[PDB]
């Protein structure tokens, strides 16, 4: 069997208009998938996980992140619905659909024999001209107003699944972004991932859902002598192991005496009784670590009525360090009454259907919080735990940058018809493609007529010519009714960082796809 | 479609398609559990792989134990789990609801209506149905001949009602003798035992502990009287050092030196327990009973028997939280501080050996708040009758307690419930009036499926009911021996109030989720 | 991975396209006129053909040689 | 562990697929049909590039011409067989535009995609396209410019045939327009109807095109089994019989009683035969031709009286010889003939080619019948060249229908598309956005004669437009170089088939029509 | 390279090209002496008054001893 | 089962199991036809494994060459084939009236009832329904103006209405000239023939007959 005289063995080749041609029609075809997830008159769409767990959502970001797909500029698409996941909360289906559309008005200008790089060069003269029209049809926002903030969080949960809470859940994601808002040094900071904890428990109703001024865990006490409930306890810390454990040595002593292995079982209780007295010396209540525990530990805090936890995570920790205003130690000889967690409120040890959890509530000023999420079952507090991170990330882009446009399709007419008119001093053969990008911004009105069944071409006739006039700018579309009301009436409204990351994502990905001409499969690696 | 062009092996459901497949399922897991709600229902054999039997009809055990694989049996299941999970009774009713808000709702959907108009009348229906929920609810100040009758409407739905008057004496005079003075009730100070000695209606209630280990030392004493229990968590067997240590000995005479002197810290902590019986007044009979959490090797327990010290060995972990109330003593971790103060005190230890298997049992106590059914089922089938039967029944009377009002039986809820969003049905103004109408007729499932698994008529029975209930204010409901219309406030038919609230609002939220369900799929592969 | 139809072009049928192509059957004249490259000339040597049956065949003609290659390729017929 | 997605209220098919709505079934029909749209994009117009396609039969065929490209593909779309019958109606209709329909209804469909993922659906874009269909029927005799009427003589019509030509023989314009108008015209039925079954294409392998001519007559490719090759007067008596004697038809039994009629059976039917071929000897002939075969005893006496034998095993071409010559097919054997003699004027054989034929050569009365015999260096060349010769017999029907012609080479879809978004911007209804979709299709019909010709669509299709303001109404496209400052069509002389346009327009109309009222699709399994 | 061309396409010119043998270098002249020469090797003993004859089976297993050039090589 | 004890290959549906069998494919059938009901409905295309195209979206036609194997699907196509055979249209309108048969008597013998029960008022309401159409009725003399809007009618449920004006002067015209005095019209003296010539919108009425 003598070997074919082949050069790059078993890998494929592919150049031409199969390449350019082909990448849109990848590109539409995960924009037709998550279509009717965009309006508020969206549904849910269940999906199957290779683990056996059901995802049912009608968020951009989770549907996308559950396919698999061979395409290679089909994957592209799911990593930009990731970024836009990652920067702002409710900026991920408005990526996939105008991306989508970008590249649908781009394969017109690939069969006009005209170059990619003219088309990709009108693009980004286009994107530095919608950066400049959301800047002037903004408007600042007063943080320091309570009403003015829930209005912009209803309408980024207006879409998802907790619109009917929607009295509820503004109220529970602004208090968790204002209780996290900690500043130390002179750096503002939000952290509404490891501070801002969602723990959901199956079972009770939604409406008893609330965000506990503290902590939670579920985590029972050690010994049932231990209280369970104490007014004001003094909290601390800990990070090493209350226990007698081997050190980090070959360490190996010689027993030739009678009273030599007597006393070495002595001086272990003895090790462990004086690292006991030196916990004590500050009168604290609560000792909570993150290793095991020894039951000569449990008695030593026994009889001075110290309630000691076991096994919290490391992660709870540094989120009962902010609550309690605690200091996380890792050697009791060194305790200071700075690493107390002074001023927590009340501790209860409550149990939610057989199982104890450990509440850490009441707090003075805690800098995190838990969100307590109780429901019908797993599947559907999933929902409202991704529904309540992207109401709490909005929330973070305006105390951020107070600045808000009109969304709901009055966001995307503003600036079609800024391009519209700015296209008219062009006289260039980049004319034609800086047009196309003010029709691709029209799929976001189209969206939101077509998802609630309203009709696509008597009402973007009349949204189209209600812009013409540069007095009132900011007429959307309704998407509980279908009609054409102004925003300024029905409180819709986006903030900037939404709709700058919204654009400057979806032009960037028909930036990439448009200059793959060619693409090679079939090679591995190390 | 779309997800065949990116993915070849990623099957699909559409609009039209998706709905179909849910609602279709919903009415296969209806037509299943409808046969065992209420006392006449039929009980169901499941057999595993193994080959075991689990005789069973509570609806969280039948939808766990059934060969089915499809993505909406699964999402019953999960709102199944945590309705036995906080409260107990209610699964079987859980699933009818579902079943019957997605068929009753297909009637005008495939009508040509959408489904967000049908799930708009259904939270205009909740708020109605919540508000008649509080006022027809009966406090009654938790009464110990109310929770009789509450816990003889969940236990006859699970047993062939001869069990059911054994069963309701053991699991009311449990529920008083725990916690009192307004404090929550817990539920891990009620030991559920599994023996085998009679028969399944002989369960008692033991008024202290029931251990299922016994003495590990044939010269210990099998029955004591007026015994004073030493709840310890120390190790009364051979341990080492931390440290890798060893010995070193240079003669033989040496070297028995060294054994002795390895057990004088095991013997130390044995001499602490010996000196605390002869400081209790140790010229009586005066039994000690050492529960001892954590093993004794037999060297302690050679030494403890001599004295007369009953030792037991290998408890649990809430053994020492139970019986620590139930005897009055203090667990301890150490012997550092030995008291009289830290013993407790039974009228009677005894053990019994039940086919080489000890069962130590603790009894006569003075204020316990530690109880334990005992339960002496034949068969090891019918032991998972009865355990399932009395955590649907403790269940029941928790809630009647921490709750202060008890919510009526069998039809007298539902129908009068659904004869409310009737006459508020006209309140709504707007497209929403028939999801009000297919939430209302949803809610009747109830008084029909007890008419139907009785053998009387389905649609003769409900015309009766509500007849009754147009022509006067009682709160009539269903009676399942001659299918006449009868009250369940005054017959002794009564329900949980947390029951018929999370059923409002726990089915009602996963059928406007699953009506807005459009695009099934399977892809990650 | 570009085209997955759920009806696909004609039946599975390969086609190549432009400057590719053009190339492609330039250089495919070029195998089969070596076969005629040797016997020009009076100092040029004939060649042998041996089919599946087993009859030689030596020439140097060009009518002879090219009809006992059995070029298949659509360009090199010409 | 993973659950899956069942049927769900009517998956009853044994591996059957089943298509509905508008993404599943009509977005999907467009993009089958746009792919081969951009298919035969590259082959149209006179810039075109051949295509070698090879079929089933393993054998090659390489043209430009988009109705002998689909008759090989095995396309299995069912809304692209749709496109391909229509193409298939232009062939059997005019049998010119065969290509114009795949760019016509594949923009049309292109366009309507545009439309129905924008706005109205297939009740309002199939209606809209009505509207603008009939009135494009209304300016196709607006533009007719010149006509095929004066002087219908060879110097006339080897111009009017150069249009037909150069779309697929761009360098052998001039060689072919005048062949093919010594040929068609020569076969004039004097203002009858025009056959074009009378035009034969004899295909010699031999030198190139430039040795090509006409003979009027037929030319045969069998042999003689004689030596009386050299015929001048031509007396041709046409048989169907095999020319061997009369058999009977039941059994057929000699019977034989006697040593006498043993011995006289063997020379009487020597006599019998020999009185038959003296029969046709007597009345003047020297050509016959037989349909079946012929025993050694005709050969015997047709050498012996001197008359030349042709033998024709299809039956199809026994009757072309009898249109020829004017003779007459006698079905019995060889009577006295009277009045059905055929009658040409020289009867020889010559082997060109290494080919010897038959050529039956008419030298005075010229016009009975005409024959192309075309030379080429490879066989698939001059099946090539045969298609561009049926494609100018084609077009001299059209002419002799209707003898309307308009200004082609993109200067009537340009004047069709400015004339349809006139009626389009007066229609006070939501229609109105179909009837200007109908008319950028044809716009993108020029684009596809600049694109194959390597000049920018964009320049080309600017240029079109600024120079048709209302009166000019006949610039097309200067294809000759780059930057091409296009001229006037009637100067050149583009212009054909107003009669091919006439039906071109209404079958891609009712094509693309057709595949947008199709919603659900149903197919079964393949086998 | 064979059987591919230099733009990814499947470069094939005659039918199982792949199952081919060709030879043009140098030792297409050199592999036609030395076939020739073990025939003329066999028939130099059979050469002369001297010349040992050869025994030549059929493939039917008829054995028939031979001398003459004609036979043997036929 | 009884039927799985003797033969142990055969599959068997039970009272409670047979009835969602024919239920569940009487809507399958139901939803496939409603969508071409009328003048306003949509084409059908037709592909079966030789290839031809068969665009038509006639009842009878679409439940023949159906990619289906069911029981149930093979009954309503018998009651179809007798209905497009006797009296031509009113084919697609069968099969969506046994569709709600079924549907709508599925909310009652769920609900506790007997299917017989059922089919007692099924008989009951169809001699009051058979009544119903005897009086409303409306006679005509058999006008020539009144057969032109018969043929409207049903040649607009299968054409897009631009043919159905072309199509009704060569029906109605058609079958005034073969029989007179009272006469039954035999169907065989029309004949059907199929040409290729100029297009669809130019089917004319040949007076006498077309040899193929
Ligand atoms: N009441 C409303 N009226 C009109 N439009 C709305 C309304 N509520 C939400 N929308 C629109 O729905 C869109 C939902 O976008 P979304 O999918 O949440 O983006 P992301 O995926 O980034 O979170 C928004 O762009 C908004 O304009
Ligand atoms: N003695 C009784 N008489 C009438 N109805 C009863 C009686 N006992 C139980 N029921 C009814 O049976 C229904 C179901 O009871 P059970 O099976 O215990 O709960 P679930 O069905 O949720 O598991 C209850 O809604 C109740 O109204
Ligand atoms: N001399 C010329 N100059 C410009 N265009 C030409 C010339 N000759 C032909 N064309 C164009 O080439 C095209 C050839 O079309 P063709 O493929 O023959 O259509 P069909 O396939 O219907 O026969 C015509 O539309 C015509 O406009
Ligand atoms: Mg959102
Ligand atoms: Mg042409």
């Amino acid at each position: 069997h003598r070997p074919v005289l082949v050069l790059s063995q078993n890998t494929k080749r592919e150049s031409g208009r199969k390449v350019q041609s082909g990448n849109i029609n990848a590109a539409k075809t995960i924009a037709d998938i998550i279509r009717t997830c965009l309006g508020p008159k969206s549904m849910m769409k269940m999906l199957l996980d290779p683990m056996g767990g059901i995802v049912m959502t009608n968020d951009g970001n989770a549907i996308l992140r559950e396919i698999q797909v061979q395409h290679p500029a089909a994957k592209s698409m799911i990593e930009i619905s990731r970024t836009q996941d990652e920067e702002v909360g409710d900026g991920t289906t408005s990526v996939i659909i105008l991306a989508g559309e970008m590249l649908s008005v781009a394969e017109h200008f690939l069969e006009q024999q005209m170059h990619p790089t003219v088309v990709i060069s009108a693009y980004r003269k286009a994107l530095d001209d919608m950066i400049s029209t959301l800047k002037k049809i903004s408007i600042p926002v007063d943080i320091s107003d309570s009403d003015m903030m829930l209005n912009i969080i209803n309408s980024s949960i207006t879409t998802k699944a907790i619109s009917r809470w929607s009295s509820l859940a503004c109220n529970i994601a602004l208090d968790a972004v204002k209780m996290v808002q900690f500043e130390e040094n002179g750096r503002k900071e939000i952290d509404i991932k490891k501070y801002a904890r969602v723990e959901k428990i199956p079972g009770g109703i939604i409406e008893d859902s609330c965000v506990l001024r503290g902590v939670m865990i579920n985590k029972d006490v050690t010994h049932p002598r231990m209280r369970r409930y104490i007014k004001n306890p003094r909290i601390v810390l800990l990070d090493s192991s209350l226990e007698y454990k081997k050190g980090e040595s070959q360490t190996d002593i010689e027993i030739t005496r009678e009273e030599d292995f007597t006393r070495i079982l002595q001086m272990e209780e003895e090790y462990i009784q004086q690292l006991c007295e030196d916990i004590i010396q500050l009168k604290p209540d609560v000792v909570i670590t993150e290793k095991g525990i020894s039951d000569l530990a449990q008695h030593y805090l026994m009889r001075a009525n110290i309630t000691a936890i076991r096994r919290v995570r490391k992660t709870d920790n540094n989120r009962i360090a902010r609550a309690c205003g605690a200091r996380i130690v890792s050697r009791p000889e060194e305790l200071r009454e700075d690493d107390v967690g002074t001023g927590a409120g009340l501790l209860e040890i409550k149990k939610i259907g057989d199982e104890y959890f450990t509440f850490i509530t009441d707090c003075k000023d805690p800098k995190a919080c838990t969100i307590l999420l109780r429901g019908a079952s797993k599947e559907i507090l999933s929902e409202v735990e991704r529904n309540l991170q992207d109401a709490m990330q909005v929330c973070r882009n305006v105390l951020l940058d107070p600045q808000l446009v009109p969304g709901g399709g009055a966001s995307e007419m503003a600036v079609a018809h800024a391009l519209t008119e700015k296209s008219k001093a062009m006289t260039g053969v980049e004319q034609w493609p800086y047009r196309a990008v003010a029709q691709a911004l029209e799929v976001i009105p189209r969206t939101l007529i077509q998802n609630c069944g309203a009709s696509t071409i008597r009402l973007l006739t009349s949204l189209r010519a209600k812009h013409t006039q540069e007095n009132c700018e900011t007429w959307g579309v309704n998407g509980e009714t279908g009609t054409l009301v102004d925003m300024k009436e029905l409180g819709i409204w986006e903030p900037l960082a939404v709709k700058l990351q919204t654009y400057k994502t979806a032009v960037e990905t028909a930036v990439l796809l448009l200059r793959i001409d060619d693409i090679v499969s079939g090679h591995k690696k190390k | 479609a779309a997800v065949k062009t990116l993915n070849p092996k990623a099957e699909v459901a559409r609009a039209q398609a998706a709905l179909a497949v849910n609602i279709s399922a919903a009415r296969g897991l209806q037509d299943v559990l409808r046969t065992n709600l209420g006392p006449k229902g039929t009980m169901k054999m499941l057999v595993s792989g193994a080959g075991d039997i689990k005789l069973t009809k509570d609806g969280n055990v039948l939808l766990h134990e059934m060969q089915i694989q499809h993505p909406t049996a699964s999402l019953i299941a999960k709102v199944a789990t945590a309705q036995d999970d906080i409260t107990g009774d209610g699964t079987t009713s859980n699933v009818l609801i579902i079943g019957e808000l997605l068929k009753q709702a297909d009637l005008y959907i495939s009508e040509g209506l959408h489904p967000r108009i049908i799930t708009e009348g259904f939270e205009a229906a909740k708020e109605k149905a919540l508000q008649f929920l509080e006022e027809v609810k009966v406090s009654r100040e938790m009464d110990r001949e109310t929770l009789i009758d509450v816990a003889r409407t969940s236990l006859r739905t699970k047993v062939h009602a001869e069990l059911a008057d054994v069963l309701t004496e053991a699991v009311v005079d449990s529920i008083l003798a725990i916690k009192k003075q307004d404090e929550p009730i817990d539920l891990f100070m009620i030991e559920i035992m599994e023996m085998k000695h009679k028969s399944e209606t002989d369960t008692s209630l033991i008024r202290g502990l029931v251990l299922d280990h016994g003495a590990r030392h044939p010269d210990m004493k099998k029955r004591v009287e007026d015994a004073y229990i030493l709840t310890c968590n120390v190790s009364l067997e051979y341990e080492k050092t931390e440290v890798n240590s060893g010995f070193f000995y240079k003669s033989a005479e040496e070297r028995e030196k060294l054994v002795k002197a390895e057990r004088k810290f095991i013997e130390d902590r044995v001499k602490k327990i010996i000196e605390l019986k002869r400081k209790v007044c140790g010229d009586s009979d005066k039994g000690f009973v050492v529960i001892n959490q954590k093993g004794i090797d037999p060297f302690s327990l050679d030494a403890l028997s001599k004295e007369g010290i009953v030792a037991l060995r290998r408890a649990k972990r809430r053994n020492m939280e139970r019986l620590t109330l139930a005897c009055g003593g203090v667990a301890l971790n150490s012997f550092d501080d030995l008291s009289p103060d830290c013993l407790g005190h039974a009228g009677l230890v005894y053990e019994y050996t039940l086919g080489e298997e000890k069962f130590t049992f603790i009894e006569k106590c003075n204020n316990p708040r530690s109880v334990t059914l005992l339960i002496k089922g034949p068969n090891k089938h019918t032991l998972t009758q009865i355990k399932d039967a009395v955590r649907d029944g403790l269940r029941a009377v928790k809630n009647a307690i921490d709750d202060g009002c008890v919510v009526p039986g069998a039809g007298a809820v539902e129908v009068a419930m659904a004869e409310a969003l009737i006459k508020h049905k006209p309140s709504v103004k707007g497209r929403a009036q028939l999801g009000v109408q297919a939430f209302a007729d949803a809610l009747l499932i109830i008084p029909k499926v007890l008419a139907q698994n009785s053998g009387f008529d389905l649609q003769e029975t409900l015309v009766k009911i509500q007849a009754e209930h147009s022509e006067s204010g009682q709160l009539v409901g269903v009676d399942l021996n001659t299918g006449e219309p009868m009250v369940a406030a005054e017959v002794g038919v009564w329900d949980n109030y947390c029951v018929k609230k999370q059923l409002l609002h726990s089915c009602t939220v996963i059928a406007t989720n699953i009506l807005l369900v459009d695009e099934i799929m399977r892809a990650g592969m | 991975m570009m085209p997955t139809p759920v009806i696909l072009l004609k039946e599975g049928t390969d086609s190549s396209q432009g400057i590719p192509q053009l190339v492609s059957n330039i250089s495919a004249c070029q195998v089969i006129a070596e076969a005629v490259r040797t016997t020009l000339g009076p100092r040029g040597m004939d060649k042998l053909i041996v089919d599946g049956r087993g009859k030689a065949t030596i020439s140097n003609d060009g009518a002879t040689i090219l009809k006992l290659l059995d070029v298949v390729h659509p360009a090199a017929k010409t | 562990h993973v659950p899956k997605a069942p049927g769900f209220a009517q998956m009853l098919k044994e591996g059957a697929k089943h298509f509905s709505g508008l993404e599943e079934a009509v977005y999907r029909n467009i993009q089958a049909c746009k792919e081969l749209a951009q298919t035969t994009r590259t082959a149209y117009g006179p810039n075109g590039m051949n295509k070698m396609v090879i079929n089933h039969l393993e054998k090659l065929f390489v043209t430009n011409d988009a109705a002998t490209i689909l008759r090989e593909l095995e396309v299995q779309h069912p809304a692209a067989k749709m496109i391909v019958m229509a193409s298939h109606m232009q062939e059997q209709e005019v049998g010119d535009g065969t290509n114009f329909v795949l760019v016509f209804a594949g923009a049309l469909l292109e366009l309507a995609e545009e439309l129905l993922r924008i706005g109205l659906s297939v009740s309002e874009v199939i209606e809209g396209y009505e509207i603008a269909c009939r009135k494009a029927h209304e300016i196709l005799p607006n533009l007719v410019c010149c006509s095929a009427k004066n002087l219908r003589d060879i110097d006339e019509v080897s111009s009017l045939l150069r249009t037909s030509i150069m779309s697929k023989q761009y360098g052998n314009e001039v060689f072919l327009a005048k062949l093919i108008a010594q040929a068609c015209v020569s076969i004039f039925p004097d203002s009858g109807h025009f056959n074009v079954d009378n035009i034969r294409v004899c295909k010699i392998l031999g030198s190139g095109i430039s040795s090509s001519s006409v003979l009027h007559g037929m030319v045969f490719k069998k042999e003689t089994e004689g030596d009386v090759t050299s015929v001048k007067d031509a007396k041709i008596a046409v048989y169907s019989c095999p020319f061997d004697g009369m058999i009977t038809e039941t059994k057929g039994t000699v019977l034989i009683k006697t040593a006498e009629e043993l011995m006289n059976f063997s020379k009487g039917e020597e006599n019998l035969m020999d009185a038959q071929v003296k029969a046709i000897a007597d009345t003047g002939a020297n050509v016959v031709v037989t349909g079946g075969k012929v025993a050694d005893m005709a050969l015997h006496y047709a050498n012996k009286y001197n008359i030349m034998l042709v033998r024709l095993n299809s039956k199809w071409d026994l009757r072309r010889l009898c249109k020829t010559v004017g003779a007459t097919a006698l079905p019995r054997l060889t009577p006295p003939v009277l009045e059905e003699m055929g009658h040409c004027d020289s009867v020889y054989l010559s082997e060109v080619g290494d080919t010897q034929v038959v050529v039956f050569k008419h030298e005075k009365e010229d016009g009975a019948i005409s024959t192309i015999v075309l030379r080429g260096s490879t066989d698939n060349l001059m099946d090539d060249i045969e298609r561009a010769v049926d494609d100018g017999v084609n077009t001299f029907k059209v002419l002799t229908r209707d003898k309307r012609l308009v200004p082609g080479g993109g200067a009537t879809e340009i004047e069709l598309a400015k004339q349809i978004t006139s009626y389009g911007e007066t229609c006070p209804g939501l229609e109105q956005y179909a009837i200007k979709k109908f008319a950028e299709a044809f716009e993108a019909i020029p684009r596809a004669l600049a694109e194959n010709s390597g000049v920018k669509a964009n320049e080309v299709i600017s240029k079109l437009y600024a120079v048709h303001q209302e009166g000019n109404k006949n610039v097309g496209l200067d294809i000759e170089a780059e930057v091409p400052a296009v001229k006037d069509m009637l100067e050149a002389g583009i212009l054909d088939t107003y009669l091919g346009k006439y039906w071109a327009i209404k079958l891609a109309t009712n094509a693309a029509v057709t595949v947008l009222r199709v919603d659900q699709i149903i197919m079964a399994k393949p086998a | 390279t064979l059987a591919f061309d230099e733009y990814g396409r499947p470069f094939l010119i005659i039918k199982d090209q792949d199952r081919k043998s060709r030879l043009m270098g140098l030792e297409a002249l050199k592999s036609h002496i030395m076939a020739a020469k073990a025939v003329a090797n066999t028939m130099r003993t059979s050469l002369g008054p001297n010349g040992l004859d050869k025994m030549m089976v059929d493939k039917d297993g008829d054995v028939t001893v031979t001398n003459d050039g004609a036979t043997i090589l036929s």
